[PDB]
């Protein structure tokens, strides 16, 4: 004749959570960029024998 | 260095004036280069180098 409850009380359960990030960066360009491929010496030559 | 000549197209008429012509003569290809050195107005027989 016993008769359950309507439900068990559960404990409670408390979160704490903590993300944490640092970022660091650098950029450096420096210096002189000369040209590395350039035309070079030319030559021809043209006859008519005849 | 280029020569520059006097000649006469072919076709026209045996009286007009004759116009300038050339040798054999090269003008070079200018790779990365192009655009920066004026080659339309440069006399041929290079006068000025640097």
């Amino acid at each position: 004749l016993a008769t359950p409850s309507p439900f068990d009380m559960e404990k409670m359960v408390w979160l704490d959570v903590n993300i944490l990030e640092i970022r660091k960066s650098v950029l450096e360009n420096f210096g002189v960029d000369w040209s590395k491929q350039i035309p070079g010496p030319f030559a021809a030559f043209g006859k008519d024998f005849v | 260095g280029p020569r520059n000549v006097a000649t006469i197209p072919l076709g026209q008429d045996l009286t007009q004036p004759p116009v300038a012509g050339t040798g054999v003569r090269v003008t070079p290809p200018l790779g990365s280069l192009n655009g920066a050195i004026d080659l339309a107005n440069l006399a041929r027989p290079i006068a000025g180098t640097t």
